[PDB]
Formats: structure tokens, C-alpha cells, sequence
């Protein structure tokens, strides 16, 4: 009977929904892509290393970050980790902390 | 379980939440808003490969600079979602790759005794990595992968290339994991108001199907149906058309057309690619003949 | 009827069961043991009950000639297995049908005897230890059963279908050829007025 | 009163087939017999080359000319091991499922069987 | 462009025109696991292989030849390899019970020294006069068609050159049997005499 | 199978190519070489392999007479390559079959032998130095073959199919004409009889 | 420590495992010369089994009593199968053209070994 | 031990026909051998015309008249050219591609073969 | 022998010098030998030095007086490393394909021109 159906959009995620309910245009377990408006699934964009900050350790015990755009001119990232205050600059040059 | 952080864009509308659980993965909501359509809500999730965790996704405009843990060390990375451009400068085509580095190779490495040249893990990336494969390419393309020695490259830390390669741009890198899996590929027809009535009367079987590509490389679909996994791999062009010409990077866009058979209902086409060349698809078709029972 | 599954593992089994599910459409299966699958069991015992019908409609190879069935002397009753397909005596006008599990005289009205019988049974065998033309026309017949319960497609059928009758033609030659009976030199009738 | 398990078979001078009319979880479990001076019992691969399923076939022509007038086939399933085991994470499947309440059945038969 | 003569594949090449035979892109090389569509050709492909090498024909055949009996047991393995198992003159005896020659009329599997049949043994895709193997081709080549992904017309086109392909082998069995009606078989090279 | 990119050029070739292509629709190809597109290819593989089965099916001109295959004289084994597409004796009931790629004795068991043999072998030959009607024929069938496979066209094949049938009667006419064998003059049963 | 394309197996005792030393990339590119008496090849099916990928069982490890000393398992390139080729059509799965070389590889290592 | 290279045929007192069995890469390679006084080396286009691309015609009836009772033709692709060169640029293709891996396996087996 | 693999350059009373007819593509291929009585393989820089891409030398002066009396220098290349490999989506490298031909050839030839 020769049903062709073309999913021609691509995008819409994941779900875990049933299949006779899951919509068209979705589909399950879709990972490391970005979903953009004229691309379909495109690879996740790609990462630059910058610099290697700390020990897997030192930055550890699940720190809490804020990005401090101060101005387009200067970006400083400051971890607050449990027993105190460092800041890492976007390059990773360590700007001390003083207290 | 526990989402830590719920970080969020408006240029480029990336709602997302890392977790004390699984916390190697960003996940990403990307939507769209106009009016109230919010004509697309979708969840995806990201992954920043094997044995790491993701400190922080917090995101100055228009980029994301995203802290990760290796097991060993910690990294400071920044991932631009401008979209389409050579990331580094020099690229061949905006290679995804999970760390991009450039390095000059320096004149010191290299040996006379054996024509292969010495890079260390730990001297041209900052610190020593933990797990995974690596890639090392040449600003022409000669992407040649050392697959991770089962030790972890902390233990085994050198890793080498073939030729004397005295100078180069090398951009060297991690490799990326993609996988879409499609919906298991039922009939679905339309009706009022975006109604979807999938009929699961019936056994479809399907004869053939395919993905259309768009600029790009090495995709491969792998195709499992119960009891058998079946691998169709697509890469470069057909041999002979004007695109495989020697020396050139081979990304064009195509159609691949990936043979499966069977009752729809069980079996699942997911598309997997791992190979440094961006992966695109617009569209895909299932083509079947459809008898009703 | 014997287990569809009891079966043990084969080599042309496997082929066979993989021929059949391609008609109906399915893929080849790797290993015929350990598929979750139920087409698969499904086509294995449609190519078991196929084997037992076409076996059942005599053929020069299985008809055993007169063989003999001992009774059980502490019994006395010969037992009557449903791998007997049929019971048939070697002069004419058989006269044994099965009454329970035994096997019975019509005429003394007694299935209990001695001395053993002898009878031309057709026994049943595997799917294995048929010639090859009849494996062809099995399988063929098999897929054509298939593809009418299963799925329902009209085209697959007629393509079947032919293929199916010139199996036939092609068997009933090969077990022709292997009784091989001329009607001068072998008879009953007329072995004795040639002479 | 049908006893459907020891069959006894007649010995003849030249015949090396009888048929197993009974059934067989497995096959070690059937043990021929022979009769008539004594009990003599047979090995699988040694004399009784199992054929077809559902017949064995004796090498080496017992018959009465030795003395021997009996053959008897007879079924001990054993019980001492199940057969069956359904091991943690298995798919359940149909030998399996079937079998475990058939070891019994076979079994406890023969038990009623021989009385 | 330079005169060359050497051999592609040629086992390769007939699962390469089936898969062409559909429109589908050659296939480089048979291994890879999946190529399912690929699989496919090779296991139908050999299937109808022994499938047209069964019908017996004057070359498959071999007039006679004696399998050695095992000697420990006298029980002749009855492989899967050879197709059909036919005495040299008439009501052949032999017929597999078990996976060894069992004597239909003698009732015993044993014997010894061995015996004397006429049997028609597998042999591959190749190794087979041309026309045969053309007739292979087209024939695996229509099954592969009109059961995966079957189309009207070419089903039809197929069935067709497949009929007429049938002739270009029997013509060719026919001169190659060369039989005699009068000289050629028994009955009547005596009556000439 | 000879590769289908081993005739070095041809232009006889060239015409053929382009005009199967111009029927299911492409453009002519200006050079046979160099030409990137697939369906040029394609085609050029139907026109090999169809010269091969049109060849097979015997025709006076390609037969050739007695011929002798000379034994490798260390090896002891004729040599039986793909370029045979037939291998029949000269006086009847002919016994040689190729076991391995050697040829092989189906009487004496023995594919060694010496001193050659002699055999009416059916030789293959390119798509030129055929006779310019066979080349016709060919040309119509190759078309014929690529219009199923490639395009779906339902016209275009039955104008096809009436044209090869036309080719047949005028190719078989042609061989007939080269071969002429009167039955009077020409016999082995009555050029003895006529005496 | 080469990868020797023969490593010499004395026929001797029983194991149904000698282990091979090559790498196979098809199990016809295997062959078994039984050295002794008469330089054989079993079958591969019928008697050399290919029980596993470095290792090949006979149905039985030929006792001296058989007499056949030696055992030699070989892996020889038969260039005329290529293993794999490339077509036009056909995408260049990487994969092919680093089977081909690896091809290719074997028929001369195989001579290397030879000579 | 089967070898299809260096293939003798017999020579006779009146045949100008040889057929070459055995694959080349290139014409040049195949050279003719006479023997039987000396071996004595033949030209393309001055002795032997290749006649269809599988057979040489020799002109001239070499035979054993001459005293030469032997016509060897034997496979050295040369070692020292690739006959195929993926020059920067190419539309890499059928031709080239296959040739490559070839030219090594067709003359190791010559090394493999004479031996 | 003729082609230049495998060289039979004897031991010299003294020697700072061993000359080179073959094109190696990498140092590491070709190996000394110094067969005395038997084979001793020397690693590079321990005892030679591939000095010059023409000649190389190695020290201790061995002499024939001293056991060792063959400096063999034999030209293997290494089956498994290439120095190319085709990954996957790789840009097929135009003067890296040329080097898989040598890779291989060169492998060959070591073999053939032994015999």
C-alpha cells in the first residue's frame, strides 16, 4: 500500500510517553544535540579548553558558582566552595581572594 | 532528583538544570515562544562524556562557559552556539570535539628511532585527563583517533602520531557521542486541531527508510530489531562521483537510504555518530506496506 | 503433535525458519535460540505442522515396508503413538484402526493379542531427513500458511503460489524417480502374466 | 488399569530395534533391560545407539539363542535433579516452564506404575 | 584505459547484481554484520543455490561413487552437504534415518564396505557453468524483489526474463546430456543387436 | 566476472552507453571517460554483463570448433577460468565439468591429466568484435534490463520489448545465414545416407 | 614473538584447544596440514571443527597411535577471494579500505614467512 | 600447493596459440619463456602478439623441431613502479583504487608461487 | 639478492662503516644482524646509528677473529603499523594513500627477492 510518511521537521525532543500517544516529531533519548530552528539535530556545539583551575578535590564539595558579568569588558567566574572564597577569572588566571 | 541549578538564556533559549544524581549531564529545554505558541518544547540532554561532573552551566550571553570535574582534574571551558563558524582559528569545519586545544607540536618531540612524534596528555592539554577517546587532527583533515589505553590516560600518558610532525596546528581533542533514536516509526495521520490518531491496529511492515543528510560526515544508523543489531554505516560520498576527490575534506550533503525490514512495532532506528564531522539531518522518511489485519 | 520448541537446535532449521519469516517480511535471525521474538516461535510451528501433513500423504522414501510391532508381553496390547501417521496393512483392506492410545482389531474386536504385526506405517521424522526437493516445497508451503495468517498480503501470495505448485512438480518427480516403477517389470498383477 | 511405562518387549533371535512408546524428559533415563538368566543392563553409547527419537537400536543381537527372552524398557526419571532451573533473570520460556511440573508427573507415575 | 585482465570478485559480484538489480548501491565488500538488505543476498542467493543444483542435472550429478564406511561402526554420516541420496538402477534403498544411511529395505543402519549411489553434491555459487548461473542470479534476483520490496512491474519484467533465462539452461542441459533416443539408453541398444 | 571498467575505450562502446542511457531518459555522454555520474557506470555494468548472457546462449560464430586446452606439463591441471562460459565435447555426452577453477574428468575422477583435450568451449569476448546485429540486440536489452531497474517507466518498456523482439528475429535470421546448414548437404546421420 | 603464520602443534595428548597464534580473518583462510604421515587437511567442518577463534578443535587430538606427529596451523592469504574490493556505488566505508590493506597484508606476510 | 603463476604449457611443432590463464596487471609483466637448449626470452611485438587479451599468438612456430619443447609464461608484476599514483586532486576511482592492493598481492604470490 | 632487501656484507676486522643499497621509509625497519654463529638482532642507537639516511655504523670493531663474521642488514618493514590508518569521515590524505602502497610493497619485495 506503499504508506510513505516524511517527518521532514526533526527537533521536538524526547519522551517517554507511549508510542501511540508520543507525537510525530519527537522521538526518545535524543543526546548531545541542539535542536535549531533550521538545522534539524545538529551535534552539540563543540567545547574549548581554557584552562585547568584545580585539583578535582580543591574546587570540590559541590561548590556554588555565579558569573559575574561585570561588563562586557571583564567576566569573573566566583566559586564558593565550602570553606571559602575563590575566584576564577574567564581565562582561568586566578584573581586572589582576599578577606 | 536534585536540581541544583536552573541556569537560563535569552538569546538563544537554553533553559537548563544540573543534578547530584546523573550529574555528569547538562539537559537542555530549547523553545520557542512567539506569542503563546511555544510551537516547539523540547528536552534533550547533554552529556559531557564518561566519569565527569558538571560543576556549573551558567551562561553569559550568546555562549556558555561551563565548568567541568574529570575525575582528576577540573576544567574551564566555553562552548559558542553562534552558528556556523570555525570555533578555533584555523579549523577545517568546526570540528565538535569535546576539548579543543591548539597546539603547535614543539620542535623537541619526535624521534628519529621510531617515525612517530610524542604529544603529552599532560604537557599540551593543562592537566591529565581521565577517560575516553581521542582525536588528534591536522588542520587538513587526517582525523586519526588513539583510542583510550583501557589503563586510563592518567597511567598510560603518552600518546603518539605517525610521522615526523616537527610543526602543525594540531588541534587535538576528546571525542563527541550523538544519538537520536527515532519513535519507533508507527503510522501517524493527522486530524483537527493537531489531533494524532497513530493506529495501532494493524502490522506494518516496513521495506526501507531514510535520513536526509545535510553537510555532513560520518553518520552511522544502526539499526537493531529484536534479536539482530545491524549497522549501515554512511561516511564520505560515492566513490566516484566528483566529491570523493583525494585530498579534500568529503562533507557534502546526500540522502542515505538505510535498508531495514520488520514489524514496526519492535524495531528501533537510532542514529549514532562519533566522528568529528558535524552530523545534520533534516528530514526522515519510512517507507511500508501496511496491511490491515 | 510434538513440541514445536522440544525441537533441538539446526543449521537448516535455521535456514529454513529465517526463508520463511523473509516472506512475510522479517529479517534473518541470527540464532535460532534465545530470540525473544514470537515470530519466530510462531514460523517454527508452522514449519513443524506443515513437515507432519506433507509426510502424512505417503511417500516412496518414508512408507517403512513391513516392519513389525512387538507386543508387550506382560501388556499384551501394541501400543499406538502419534508418531504413527497412518496404519495400513500389506495385502489389502488394512484392518487396524487405533481405539485409545492402542491399537485395535476391527474385525477379531480385540486389540489385545500377540506375535506382533506387520503393517506399512508412516512414521513421522524431523524436518530434518527429507531430500532436498521436498525441504524446498515444505518451506514454500510453509511461508505461504504464514504469510495468510500473519500479515495479508495479496501479491506475496500468487508468487507463492506458483512457486509452491512447481515445488510439487519438481517433488513428485524426485520421489518418482527414487521408487521408480515400471509398470512391466514391477507389479502384482502382471509379474506373474509376463512370464 | 493401563501401565504405560515399563514395557516389556519380546526378545527375538535377530532383531537389534524396539520402539520407546513412552516418553522422555531425557534420554539417560530410559534403561533398557534384558531378561531370562539374570537382569542384564546396557549402556547408551555401548549397545544401545539411540536412532530416531523414538527408537533404540541394539548392537551385538540379544536374542533368546543366549538365553535371553526379554527386553524392557522402563522409565526413572530422576529425581534427585530438577532439570529445570529457573535461575534469577532468565527469560521464562516455554521448556522451561513446562518441564519442571512434567518432572514430577513422569516420576510419580512410574512410581504408580510399577504397582 | 591499459590492458588489464584481472578478476573481480566473483562470489562478491552475484550478490552485487541482486543488490543492483533493485536499484540499490553496489556493495563494496560482504562483511560489516548488518548490510541486512546485503545479508539477505548472500543467505537467499546460496539457499536458491542448492535449491537449483537439487533439480538434478547431468553434470551435478556424479554417475558413481562409493562412501567409505566409517569403519569403527559401519554407520555412513549422512551430511547435510549431499542433496539426494538415489541408488545406480532402481528403488533406492537408502534413505537417512538419523544422521546416517539407513536401509529401507534392510532395516539396519550398519554395513560394511560401503555402497555404490548416484548422488548430486553441493557445490558453491561458483564452480557452475555460466548459463546456470545466470539463471541463479535472475531467479535469487526476483525472490529478493518481490519479497522485501517488491514493485509491479519489475516483478513482472523478472518473471519473465526468468522463464526465458529457465530456456537458456535446459537448452544448454539438453546439448550437454546429448541422450540418444535409440543408441544413447538401454532398452533399445539391444533391440539393435 | 571481468571488470566492469576493463574495456579500455571503446567508441562502439560509447554509442551503446549513450544510447541505453538515452533510453530511460539521459542526457548522450560526451566521453566515456572521466564522467563522474554513477548512471554511466551502472549501465556500462548491464551492457557487460548482458554481452556475457547473450554470448552464452550458443551462436555459430562464437563457438569455437575443436580447440585445444594444452595440460601445464609441471602442473599436470587444465586451467578453467571465467572466460569459459561453456565446455562440451565434440561427439556427444561430453564429461567435462570445472571442479575447481580447474577442469575436471566426471568419468576417470581425475581432474589430472595430459596430451589436452579437445572441446567446443564457448569463449567470451567484448562488446565489440560482435557482429553489428547481435550488437543491436544487445543494446535493446541492456535498455531494456536498466529502464526496470532504474526508472519505473511502463511505456517505454513494452516499445522496448517489441524492439528486442524485432532484434531476435533479425539477429537469429543473420546467424542462421552465417551458419547455413542444409540438411541435405550438411549432416552426420545423412551425409552418409545420401551416398 | 612473531605472529608466526605457522605454529607447530605436536600431535600429541588431548586437548580439544590448541591454541592458535595467527590472527584469522575468515575461517577458510585457516589450514590444517597434519604432518607425520601424510600432510593433511581435515575438513575444516569434519574433523577441525572451528571450535574457536584462537583455538581449533579436531574432534580428536589424532593420538601418535593414529600416528600423525605433527599438526601445522597456517594462515595463508588466497589472493584470488579478495576479501574485500571496492565498486563505485559502493561508500567507502573506511572500514573496507583498512580491511583491504590488512588483506593484502596477510598474502605478504604470508610470504615473509614462506621465505 | 596449487600454483597459478608460473604455468608451462607444452610446446608443439605446430601451434601459435597459448592461452594465459593466470590475471595481469599490466602486459608488459607476462614474459614468454622457450625451453629445453636454454631458455630464450621473447618480444611483445616482435614474437608474441597478444591476441585477445587472454591469449598470445606466437609467430614464427616455435617447436620442438627447433629442439625447444617448452613455452612457459610467467607473472612478475615489477616491483619497482606504482602503476597506480593518487596523484593530489584525483577523482579517486574504481581503477585506481583496486589496483593498489592488487599489485602487491599479485607479485608476492609470484614469490609464494615458484617456491 | 637483486633487489635491494636482504645485503651479505661481511664482517670487517674493524668497522666505523656499513653501506646501504635500499630506500627504507623509516629508521626502524631495517635491522642488523651479525650472524656469528648464530643470529644476534642489535636495537638502534645501543649499537648503531642509522647515522646518515645512506649509511649507517655500528662499533665494538667486530671483528671475524671476534665470533661474529656476517654484518646482515635486512630490510623488514613492520606489517602492523602504518603509518596510515583510515579513520573514519579522514580526510583520505593524497600522499598518505601512496604511502600504503609502499607499506605493503615493500613487504612483498623483502619476500620475493629472497627467494
Amino acid at each position: 500500500a506503499l504508506i510513505s510518511q516524511s517527518i521532514k521537521n526533526l527537533k521536538g525532543g524526547i519522551s517517554q510517553q507511549p508510542d501511540i500517544l508520543r507525537y510525530p516529531d519527537q522521538g526518545s533519548r535524543q543526546v548531545n544535540g541542539w535542536s535549531s530552528e533550521t538545522e534539524g539535530l545538529q551535534k552539540r556545539p563543540p567545547l574549548v579548553f581554557l584552562n585547568t583551575l584545580g585539583d578535582n578535590g580543591a574546587l570540590g564539595q559541590a561548590p556554588y558558582i555565579h558569573l559575574i558579568n561585570r561588563d562586557e569588558h571583564e567576566q569573573y567566574y566566583a566559586v564558593f566552595t565550602g570553606s571559602g572564597i575563590r575566584v576564577f577569572d574567564l581565562s582561568g588566571n586566578e584573581k586572589q581572594v582576599r578577606y | 532528583n536534585g536540581v541544583f541549578s536552573i541556569c537560563g538564556s535569552g538569546t538563544e533559549n537554553f533553559c537548563s538544570v544540573l543534578s547530584h544524581g546523573d550529574p555528569s549531564k547538562i539537559f537542555m529545554y530549547k523553545f520557542l515562544y512567539l506569542n503563546e505558541e511555544l510551537r516547539q518544547q523540547s528536552w534533550s540532554h547533554w552529556d559531557f562524556g564518561e566519569n565527569v561532573q558538571v560543576l556549573a552551566c551558567q551562561s553569559i550571553s550568546s555562549d556558555m562557559y561551563v565548568i567541568l570535574r574529570n575525575e582528576f582534574n577540573t576544567f574551564l571551558a566555553r562552548i559558542s552556539f553562534t552558528k556556523n563558524a570555525i570555533d578555533l582559528q584555523g579549523e577545517p569545519y568546526r570540528a565538535f570535539m569535546d576539548m579543543k586545544i591548539r597546539y603547535t607540536i614543539p620542535s623537541g618531540t619526535y624521534n628519529d628511532d621510531t617515525f612517530t612524534t610524542s604529544i603529552h596528555i599532560p604537557t599540551i592539554y593543562g592537566a591529565n585527563f581521565g577517560r575516553g577517546k581521542i582525536t588528534v587532527l591536522e588542520p587538513d583533515g587526517k582525523i586519526t583517533v588513539f583510542e583510550q589505553p583501557t589503563a586510563g590516560w592518567n597511567s598510560d600518558p603518552w600518546l603518539r602520531l605517525s610521522g615526523n610532525l616537527e610543526g602543525r596546528m594540531v588541534y587535538i581533542g576528546f571525542n563527541i557521542n550523538f544519538v537520536y533514536e527515532f519513535s519507533k516509526f508507527l503510522i501517524k495521520q493527522t486530524a483537527d486541531d493537531g489531533s494524532t490518531s497513530t493506529e495501532d491496529i494493524g502490522r506494518l511492515q516496513l521495506r526501507r527508510a531514510w535520513v536526509n543528510y545535510e553537510n555532513s560526515g560520518t553518520f552511522d544508523i544502526y539499526v537493531e530489531n529484536q534479536s539482530s543489531n545491524w549497522k549501515y554505516t554512511m561516511a564520505g560520498a560515492r566513490l566516484g562521483s566528483n566529491t570523493l576527490r583525494a585530498g579534500r575534506l568529503n562533507l557534502g550533503t546526500g540522502q542515505y537510504r538505510f535498508p531495514v525490514v520488520g514489524n514496526a512495532k519492535f524495531n528501533t532506528v537510532y542514529i549514532l555518530s562519533d566522528e568529528t564531522t558535524p552530523l545534520n539531518i533534516i528530514g526522515c522518511g519510512w517507507e511500508g506496506n501496511y496491511l490491515r489485519r | 503433535m510434538r513440541s514445536y520448541d522440544m525441537n533441538v537446535e539446526t543449521a537448516a532449521e535455521l535456514s529454513a525458519v529465517n526463508d520463511i519469516l523473509a516472506s512475510i517480511g522479517e529479517p534473518p535471525v541470527s540464532t535460532l535460540e534465545g530470540d525473544a521474538n514470537a515470530d519466530a516461535a510462531n514460523a517454527r510451528r508452522i514449519l513443524n505442522k506443515i513437515n507432519r501433513q506433507i509426510q502424512s500423504r505417503g511417500w516412496t522414501f518414508n512408507i517403512e515396508e513391513g516392519i513389525t510391532l512387538l507386543p508387550d508381553v506382560y501388556s499384551n496390547l501394541i501400543v499406538y503413538s502419534d508418531d504413527y501417521l497412518s496404519l495400513m496393512s500389506t495385502s489389502g483392506q488394512s484392518i487396524y484402526v487405533n481405539r485409545g492410545g492402542y491399537v485395535y482389531d476391527r474385525t477379531s474386536q480385540s486389540d489385545r493379542f500377540d506375535s506382533g504385526i506387520t503393517v506399512n506405517i508412516i512414521r513421522l521424522r524431523d524436518y530434518d531427513e527429507m531430500p532436498e526437493c521436498f525441504r524446498y516445497w515444505i518451506v514454500t508451503k510453509a511461508s505461504r500458511q504464514f504469510n495468510n495468517r500473519f500479515f495479508g498480503a495479496p501479491e506475496v501470495e500468487g508468487v507463492l503460489q506458483e512457486e509452491e505448485d512447481e515445488a510439487r512438480r519438481l517433488c513428485m518427480e524426485y520421489e518418482m524417480d527414487y521408487g521408480g516403477y515400471n509398470m512391466l517389470d514391477g507389479d502384482a498383477f502382471t509379474s506373474g502374466l509376463l512370464t | 488399569n493401563v501401565i504405560k511405562t515399563v514395557l516389556t518387549y519380546q526378545l527375538d533371535g535377530s532383531n537389534r530395534d524396539f520402539n520407546i512408546p513412552f516418553e522422555y524428559l531425557a534420554r539417560k533415563f530410559v534403561v533398557v533391560t534384558l531378561i531370562g538368566v539374570d537382569r542384564k543392563v546396557l549402556t547408551i553409547n555401548t549397545d544401545y545407539r539411540f536412532a530416531t527419537r523414538t527408537t533404540i537400536s541394539l548392537t551385538k543381537a540379544w536374542g533368546p539363542a543366549d538365553g535371553y527372552t526379554t527386553i524392557e524398557l522402563r522409565r526413572v526419571t530422576s529425581t534427585t535433579d530438577r532439570l529445570v532451573d529457573f535461575t534469577d533473570g532468565s527469560i521464562l520460556r516455554a521448556y522451561d516452564l513446562n518441564v519442571a511440573q512434567i518432572q514430577t508427573m513422569h516420576v510419580a507415575e512410574e512410581a504408580r506404575d510399577l504397582t
